[PDB]
């Protein structure tokens, strides 16, 4: 299973932020513009307009899947293996071959 | 002792967060919100995060009976034995600290972790979390039974060790708040309150810095100047609600309390069927008493297989 | 292919490579907020779960039992054993007694 | 969503009076989606709803 | 009155058909219409990841 992990948004706002392209598992930058974000209490920054949110999110495998992994093998040859009991005059013994 | 464990919780702190919903269906920017529902155990044990901290109070000191509780700006103290997380049952808390709580709720679609504040009102959020555990096994029961199999079901460790899995950490960004900023007829005042507000006013030319007294910029207005605390001292937790500061994620390595182990597991043995034999077939008599499988193979050569869940008497031949 | 099995594919538990092809779409904040919205198509190996299908544990030809770990099919009723034995005399017993 | 509606308040003997009739509640929020809890990211449509003045 | 968007469905490309992978979270609206003469028309409630085409 899959984990989305998504950095808090960097708001560079009464500016202007690029999209700073990465490379980790289908990572995703996204820039937009005339944004006014309203952190609790008020407005976020004095300017009215003119603001970027760098908006940013890629996958990532699980916090725990050492343990809950689906393994996908490619089995192409088979092998035998048999646990065999003999019982001749007496032995009554088994082994295994 | 425990104390060690809190060594890293003496430099975060709690934060204020987008809710969407208190039970009342109405944006918060409430002191608790949850942040992701991680129910990875076969046994089925959620592992709530939200922004609050437990076992740790308002002095940066480890106490079982105390919630660290984000609120305006400083940090405050609410009694832990208020906590009421509940789905459309209630859940039964196993244990929490620092960000993650451990519940094991009964079936329901929504989640709803709530605490009472210092002035004893019920600050909640609640999120839509389709939880609806399946106990290891062929049987869905619902309560352990006592004589039964002992199967491996994984679940979340009482223990608060150490953990490799590890949660990110940034400084936390500039908070803004109108408050500080108050007109004195005709003069703006800046109540600093112990803190290192800074401003950007647009009244008069020069009128940008960061102000570590009570500074007091007159001839201006209120729509005028953008005040806002810049609080540096502790951290925040990567919230995707709290845009994050300049700096590219100073990456603080708080370790997730809560692991993850292989346990045992208990699980019934349903009622023996009532055999009836027949020519070339039988015919069962099955007498479930909750949700169980049933497959039959016919082990000779493209065997005719099936599966099915009984729920209820039949007479499967 | 997102949604289906193997959305996310790692070459092995420990190693990092982490093919995550999985529809990961990022939308603007609505106004007055600061979410950072997505619209990920959810966890493909998590559907596996649910559309697995009848295990091979419940369909093998022959009756063969099938174990994991060291992952095998026992107790596989097919075919004959030819075998071969190299006897001492010492085993058989004279005629004349 | 419930079959049955009650009402009780406590009295002045700290007991607890209450009343319980059948009342087939299943409110279905409006759209073509029955989400249980408000999205964070959403749409916004006009339903319907009493105002508490 | 807020209410969420579903999730995109998986387009799969076909000859002359097109096959979806819905991947709902709560039972939502399928309904898809072929905007030519006398179309073939439908609507169902989906609760669970379907295979419609």
């Amino acid at each position: 299973e899959y984990k989305t992990v998504v950095p808090s948004p960097y708001v560079k706002c009464c500016g202007a932020s690029e999209c700073s392209t990465k490379e980790k598992p289908d990572y995703q930058c996204k820039v937009y513009t005339g944004v006014y974000p309203f952190m609790w209490g008020g407005a976020y920054c004095f300017c009215d307009s003119e603001n970027t949110q760098l908006s940013e999110a890629y996958v990532d495998r699980s916090d725990v899947c050492r343990h809950d992994h689906a393994s996908a093998y490619k089995a192409h040859t088979a092998s035998l293996k048999a646990k065999v009991r003999v019982m001749y005059g007496n032995v009554n013994q088994t082994v295994d071959v | 002792s425990v104390s060690q464990h809190f060594n890293v919780y003496k430099a975060t702190r709690p934060y204020i967060a987008y809710c969407a919903d208190c039970g009342a269906g109405h944006s918060c920017h409430s002191p608790v919100a949850i942040e992701a529902v991680r129910s990875e155990a076969t046994d089925g044990m959620l592992k709530i995060q939200f922004s609050a901290q437990i076992g740790i109070d308002k002095s940066d000191n480890h106490d079982y009976t105390k919630i660290r509780y984000a609120d305006g700006h400083a940090i405050e103290n609410a009694v832990r034995s208020s906590l009421k997380v509940a789905t459309s049952g209630d859940c039964f808390v196993h244990g929490t600290m620092g960000h993650f709580i451990l519940a094991k709720c009964p079936p329901g679609e929504f989640l709803q972790v709530s605490i009472q504040d210092t002035r004893n009102a019920v600050r909640a959020c609640r999120i839509q979390y389709h939880h609806d555990p399946q106990p290891v096994g062929r049987e869905k029961f619902t309560i352990r039974p006592h004589y039964g199999k002992e199967i491996p079901c994984t679940t979340y460790q009482q223990t608060t060790a150490e953990t490799v899995e590890e949660i990110d950490m940034h400084m936390p960004p500039d908070t803004p708040d109108r408050t500080l900023l108050s007109q004195q007829s005709g003069n703006v005042k800046i109540t600093v309150g112990g803190k290192k507000v800074k401003y950007n006013c647009t009244c008069g030319t020069g009128n940008v810095g960061t102000t570590n007294s009570d500074m007091t910029i007159n001839t201006c207005l209120i729509e005028q100047c953008h005040v806002s605390v810049t609080d540096h001292k502790k951290w925040q937790f990567n919230s995707p609600f709290v845009p994050r500061a300049d700096e590219p994620a100073r990456k603080g390595k708080v370790h997730i309390p809560f692991p993850l182990d292989n346990i045992t597991c208990r699980v019934p043995m349903a009622r023996e069927p009532t055999v009836i034999h027949g020519k070339r077939e039988v015919t069962l008599h099955l007498h479930p008493d909750h949700p169980t499988l049933f497959s039959y193979r016919t082990l000779g050569e493209d065997p005719q297989y099936h599966e099915e869940w009984v729920t209820a008497a039949v007479e499967r031949t | 292919q997102p949604g289906r099995f193997g959305d996310i594919q790692s070459r092995t538990v420990e190693s990092n490579d982490l093919y995550a092809n999985t529809a990961l779409k990022l939308a603007r904040p609505s106004p007055g907020m600061v979410h950072v919205p997505y619209t990920q198509t959810p966890s493909g190996f998590k559907y596996w779960l649910k559309e697995k299908g009848t295990a091979l544990n419940t369909k093998a030809p022959f009756g063969c039992q099938i174990k994991t770990n060291p992952v095998r099919a026992m107790n596989c009723a097919v075919g004959n054993i030819p075998v071969s034995m190299n006897l001492p005399d010492s085993a058989f017993t004279r005629i004349v007694e």
